[PDB]
């Protein structure tokens, strides 16, 4: 019996307990180390303690680890002897089946050994069993002292010839899925043998500074045209830093300062409600349409975090469903007051801009709807942006429009699922309106078409996304950028749209089966490769 | 002008409760606060992201330490694994007082932390450090919180092979917080390092790794070990010293052994790249499994002349030898390496970590250094000079020189004394007689026109022993009379473990109970007002090793010297009931072939104890907010805030 490691046991310990254990056969000095986990106190390690294992007179073997059968080995048992007197015994190896020994026999060999010295003798015994023999050697003793010792290791001898080792790279992808590894077919394959195959696969995986747009965090103030130039701003800022997770970079407080503002804002926009919900700049002044969808879209996203009430804002829609026409458009029943707010809505035409900008708000609309209740209501909003997309679809396809027009069509029918030839039209004529990151100190009317041409395209990222996101950043980082109000809520939009676009990060797993059929049976297996490699 | 202070740990653990520190200061006395504190996320609408808890404080008890517990059902109910870049979430302190009282903008007031789901202590034991291919390899896992204590979470174990590969997993819950495994190797894999690693299975990056190496081996039956007479060669111009080197072979069982030793001599770059000698090569026999080898000055250097590299090249180079030690009339043999042998200029080592940077005007600098000869223990009785050179901005620069011998465990503690509104401090140690080794360095005063700063002295300067009471002593620098109390806390393993509040005086000494707690590096910060502006110190200090607190003892029946086949009736001592694992491991496997990693002891267990450590550094800063930071805490008052960790390591 000769162990590398044995004592491998875990038990109780009451203060006292002894376990008496037996020596392995061997001549080393084995070490004890112990480690004790207590509930109360904790985790200890014992001081190693070294227990000396040691027999006066012995005999040592060393088999060869690796021994090819018919070939010559050299057997070599060593004596050694302690003693003060010199000793004259024999050594003999045991007569076993399946090697030929060099003697053939139980044959003696006499050797004296003088005190505190070693001699060998030296055997040669050809291997001539199949995998594994057994062998022990006696050192019998005279009958001056009558000592003696019995090693009996097991000797291993390998298989015949060497072993080899076949590789086979391969590349996997999503075509050329499928693929065979052609069977073993090389002629030095001996018939009895060992067969072992393993499988590699290798997994081979491969913004603006939020400083600036907190300042945009103002407190609510003015009349009811001077209210929206605060809420708007201040509701994108938050949406841009909850979205891009800046707030940690802000002072902590800064959060709730926000929502504070915010609530007090929509307190303060909520009181100018008229019977219809249209939200005028005055309650004697006739409503807009303009400032109507504004505050839909406004409030249908800070919906989200102030509990609203959702019944109050489907009439409003209802009310804004009732200002489309026969073709799908959209008018003014009264202009804003101050066209500063409308930046890139003036120019040559409005009605076609106006119409996108309404199709933008029902859409932001229709998630603050219960899903319960309220069916005929969205059954006609969604008739009615039907028909809205079919209209701004029919002036797309006519051409000649703004770039701000375009773009803004090409989101509004991107985000209402319009059919796929008006966005392939659209898509086309806003590719080609594209300038050569130059893209489109920029007015107002260029960042506009920049922010809603890239929210078209994430909508439609492939080389493109990125190259016109870095302009739009370029220029927002200008010191008091986004100097409009609604170019600042549409900017934030597309940045915070671009920048959770750019990190995203999938499973990217690479689960492969393997299948065969042997003559023993069918096997199959199955390797995850979500998150390292496998074999 | 009443102010609230947060502090908590920089970084916060998943699944463990956290130590969160709330304070009272330039109160009326005639009120008493309430208001809870508690997680949220940002990101998230500020959904409450942890349980609420609640302070409640007055004035006449102005100091109050919550434990706040962390779930992980919340966690993974607040999106905090939804984040998208860093672990970032957000402390807060809500309270209506804040805002109704002092005006504030809010009734709130945070702090930016990061997270991390590393938690525990798990801890690998493999069967045996040397393999061949074709055995069966056990190994054994111990479940540990944060608090030392056995665990009964779920964890998965994982087996990396050779190439960085996983050849098998597991996963398994302990009721018993141990778990033992079976694992057999392939006989085909070429020798390399292999490697087990068990996380829990609710964190992630909570990983713990053992390594074990597989190696074609036969064991062998006695070592040979290589014993240089001095660990260092001194290679200054002018005088070279003698090399010799002892030869010693003993068999397994600690009887010697006589045969013929054979060495060979080689020279080792930086790389690793061998280059060997001629001519040079020893042969003597073995007298009582002792041999002494020595090389002349002579032959050395007709050596280096028929290489032609120069003696005045030997500036990092390592001398190689190199055994081939044959024990007849056995016949076998087996070799062994003395790689660790350097060429030096200087026979001692300088330490300058633990000496303070961040000097204070006003109050007597301390350095600190120790002092080590290569590849050796801490040496004693060695004197060490000093030159320090204060940059006064006003006058010519003074030299002041002081000198002092080692203590004995190689440390020294030299005071100096530094005056007021200088520019910066460089100064020079110099330890060695003859030969010493000289390092340099400079510090700069921190910048003027700001408030009086604190100092911190350490009387005895000496690591005090578990269960003793560390005496600390604090005065005020500058026109800052107008505070009357001094604010100290005791930092240990980022946890707010203790809070107190002393009065001025005259003297202030501040007495500290060192326990198991404060092991094996507590840190100490201290603070006070001078009106507005916070001020603060912190001292690092060290802990002995000691020893366990479970009391395990392991003995044998004596020194009888036992023969095979024989019993022994072990003995083993508790403090308190526990599960022992006991392991049974020869020795000749540490003389087989290996970096002879060492197994599992004391010194491992404090590490990583220890490696939840926040703070870096000595310790002190120019500014609070530098020296709070530094000490890993999170501050906040309302007006001056703690920026968040790049990282998790420093
Ligand atoms: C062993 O042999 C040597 C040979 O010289 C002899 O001197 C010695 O006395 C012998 N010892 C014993 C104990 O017989
Ligand atoms: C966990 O494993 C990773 C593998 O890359 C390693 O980098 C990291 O140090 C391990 N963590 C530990 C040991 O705490």
């Amino acid at each position: 019996f000769f162990p590398e490691n044995w004592l491998w046991r875990v038990e109780t310990v009451d203060r006292f307990q002894i376990l008496t254990l037996w020596l392995p056969d061997s001549l080393t000095t084995w070490e004890i180390h112990g480690l004790s986990l207590s509930k109360t106190k904790g985790l200890c390690v014992a001081t190693p303690v070294q227990l000396r294992v040691f027999r006066e007179f012995h005999l040592h073997l060393r088999l060869p680890m690796s021994v090819r059968r018919f070939e010559q080995l050299e057997l070599r048992p060593v004596l050694y002897n302690y003693l003060d007197k010199n000793l004259t015994v024999s050594v003999h190896v045991s007569p076993v089946e399946g090697l030929c020994l060099a003697g053939g026999g139980g044959l003696a060999q006499q050797v004296l050994v003088p005190a505190g010295s070693a001699r060998p003798v030296a055997f040669s015994v050809v291997p001539t069993a199949a995998a594994a023999v057994s062998l022990k050697v006696v050192a019998r003793g005279s009958f001056e002292f009558p000592v003696g010792d019995a090693v009996s290791k097991v000797l291993q001898i390998e298989k015949e010839g060497a072993i080899h080792r076949e590789e086979l790279v391969y590349e996997l992808n999503p075509r050329g899925r499928t693929l065979e590894i052609p069977g073993n077919s090389d002629p030095n394959m001996i018939p009895d043998g060992d067969f072992n195959s393993y499988v590699r696969v290798t997994a081979s995986d491969p913004a603006l500074s939020p400083g600036g747009v907190a300042s945009l965090l103002r407190l609510p103030r003015g009349c009811g045209e001077q209210t929206m130039i605060y809420l708007a701003p201040t509701l994108a800022a938050s949406r841009y830093l909850d979205k891009t997770e800046q707030w940690s970079t802000l002072p902590p407080e800064t959060k709730d300062h926000a929502v504070d503002l915010i609530q007090k804002g929509y307190m303060r926009i909520q009181q100018f409600r008229k019977a219809d919900g249209s939200y005028a700049a005055w309650l004697s002044r006739d409503s807009s349409t303009w400032l109507t969808a504004f505050v839909l879209k406004v409030l249908s996203l800070a919906q989200e975090q102030v509990g609203g009430s959702p019944e109050k804002l489907q009439e409003t829609s209802n009310w804004l469903l009732s200002q489309q026409q026969a073709d799908g458009s959209f008018q003014d029943p009264c202009p804003v007051l101050d066209r500063s707010m409308q930046g890139g809505l003036v120019g040559n035409d409005e009605t076609v801009a106006l119409t996108a900008f309404v199709t933008i708000a029902l859409h932001h609309g229709l998630a603050v709807f219960q899903d319960e209740g309220a069916e005929p209501l969205k059954q006609r909003v969604e008739a009615s942006i039907s028909k809205a997309n079919s209209f701004l679809g029919e002036k797309a396809s006519a051409g000649l429009l703004g770039a701000h027009a375009a773009a803004i069509t090409a989101y509004a029918l991107s985000l209402t699922k319009a059919p796929v030839d008006l966005l392939g039209v659209a898509h086309n004529n806003l590719m080609a309106m594209a300038q050569e990151n130059l893209y489109w100190q920029a007015p107002a009317l260029w960042i506009e078409t920049t922010a809603y041409a890239l929210l078209h395209l994430l909508l439609h990222k492939a080389e493109m996304a990125d190259q016109a996101s870095a302009w739009l950043t370029r220029q927002g980082s200008f010191q008091g950028g986004f100097r409009s109000t609604q170019d600042t809520v549409i900017a934030l939009d597309a940045l915070s749209a671009y920048w959770i676009a750019s990190h995203t990060t999938e499973e990217r797993g690479l689960n492969v089966t393997l299948s065969s059929t042997g003559r023993n049976g069918f096997k199959s297996h199955a390797l995850q490769l979500n998150n390292l490699e496998e074999e | 002008k009443p102010r609230l202070l947060l502090f908590s740990p920089s970084v916060v653990h998943l699944g463990v409760p956290l130590s969160v520190g709330v304070q009272l200061q330039d109160v009326p006395r005639g009120q008493v606060v309430k208001g809870s504190v508690f997680l949220r996320n940002p990101s998230r609408n500020n959904v409450p992201c942890s349980p609420k808890v609640d302070f409640t404080l007055s004035s006449e008890r102005d100091f109050a330490l919550l434990s706040l517990q962390v779930p992980l059902k919340d966690a993974k109910s607040c999106g905090l694994h939804q984040l998208l870049r860093g672990p970032e979430v957000q402390l807060v302190a809500h309270s209506p007082w804040l805002k109704d009282s002092l005006s504030r903008t809010t009734n709130i007031q945070g702090i930016n932390l990061l997270f991390s789901s590393r938690r525990g202590h798990l801890f690998l034991q493999t069967d045996q450090p040397i393999y061949n291919p074709g055995q069966r390899v056990r190994y054994r896992v111990f479940a540990l919180d944060q608090k030392m204590r056995p665990s009964t979470d779920t964890i998965t174990v994982m087996v990396e092979n050779s190439h960085g590969l996983r050849v098998r997993k597991k996963e398994v819950y302990m009721p018993s917080s141990i778990f033992q495994d079976d694992f057999v190797i392939p006989d085909i894999s070429e020798p390399g390092t292999w490697k087990i690693s068990a996380r829990f299975s609710d964190g992630l990056e909570s990983n713990s790794s053992t390594q074990f190496e597989v190696k074609k081996y036969v064991l062998p039956n006695f070592e040979v070990k290589i014993t240089p007479g001095k660990p260092y060669i001194l290679t200054v111009p002018g005088h070279l010293d003698e090399m010799q080197l002892d030869i010693q072979a003993r068999y397994i069982y600690g009887k010697p052994v006589q045969g013929v030793a054979y060495v060979r001599f080689g020279l080792l770059d930086e790389d690793g790249k061998k280059t060997f000698f001629r001519g040079l090569e020893s042969q003597t026999k073995l007298v009582n499994g002792q041999s002494h080898i020595s090389l002349s000055k002579a032959e050395f250097q007709d050596a280096l002349e028929k290489l032609n590299m120069g003696i005045t090249d030997l500036q990092g180079l390592r001398l190689y030898v190199a055994a081939a030690i044959i024990e007849s009339p056995g016949g076998e043999m087996e070799e062994a390496e003395l790689t660790s042998w350097y060429f030096v200029s200087s026979p001692f080592s300088l330490d300058l970590s633990k000496t303070k940077r961040h000097l204070v005007p006003g109050a007597p600098f301390l350095l600190q250094a120790l002092v080590r000869e290569m590849s050796g223990s801490p040496a004693s009785g060695i004197p060490v000079k000093v030159s320090a050179t204060v940059s006064s901005p006003g006058s010519v620069p003074e030299v002041q020189d002081i000198q002092q011998n080692t203590d004995g465990s190689g440390q020294v503690s030299i005071p100096i004394i530094i005056p007021q509104t200088i520019s910066e401090l460089q100064l020079s140690v110099s330890a060695g007689s003859p030969h010493p080794a000289i390092a340099r360095l400079t510090v700069a005063a921190p910048p003027s026109g700001g408030p009086g700063f604190l100092s911190i002295e350490r009387p005895d300067s000496r690591p005090p022993r578990v269960g003793d009471t560390l005496n600390l002593n604090l005065r005020a620098v500058g026109s800052g009379a107008t505070f009357s109390h001094y604010y100290y806390m005791i930092l240990s393993r980022g946890q707010i473990v203790f809070m107190n509040r002393e009065p001025k005086r005259t003297l202030t000494s501040v007495s500290v109970f060192v326990d198991h707690h404060l092991a094996p590096s507590f840190y100490f910060v201290a603070f006070y007002y001078h009106g507005d502006h916070p001020v603060a110190n912190s001292l690092r200090v060290d802990v002995q090793a000691g020893a366990c607190e479970g009391k395990l003892e392991l003995s044998v029946d004596g020194a009888k010297q036992y023969r095979n086949g024989e019993s022994v009736k072990l003995h083993l001592e508790t403090d308190s009931l526990a599960l022992v694992a006991l392991g049974a491991l020869d020795t000749a496997l540490y003389a087989a072939g290996s970096k002879s990693h060492k197994p599992l002891n004391m010194g491992k267990v404090f590490e990583a104890m220890n490696s939840y450590d926040l703070g870096c550094g000595p310790g002190g800063g120019d500014s609070a907010l530098q020296v709070f930071q530094a000490a890993g805490l999170a501050f906040s008052d309302g007006d001056q805030w703690t920026l968040s960790r790049k990282r998790l390591s420093c």
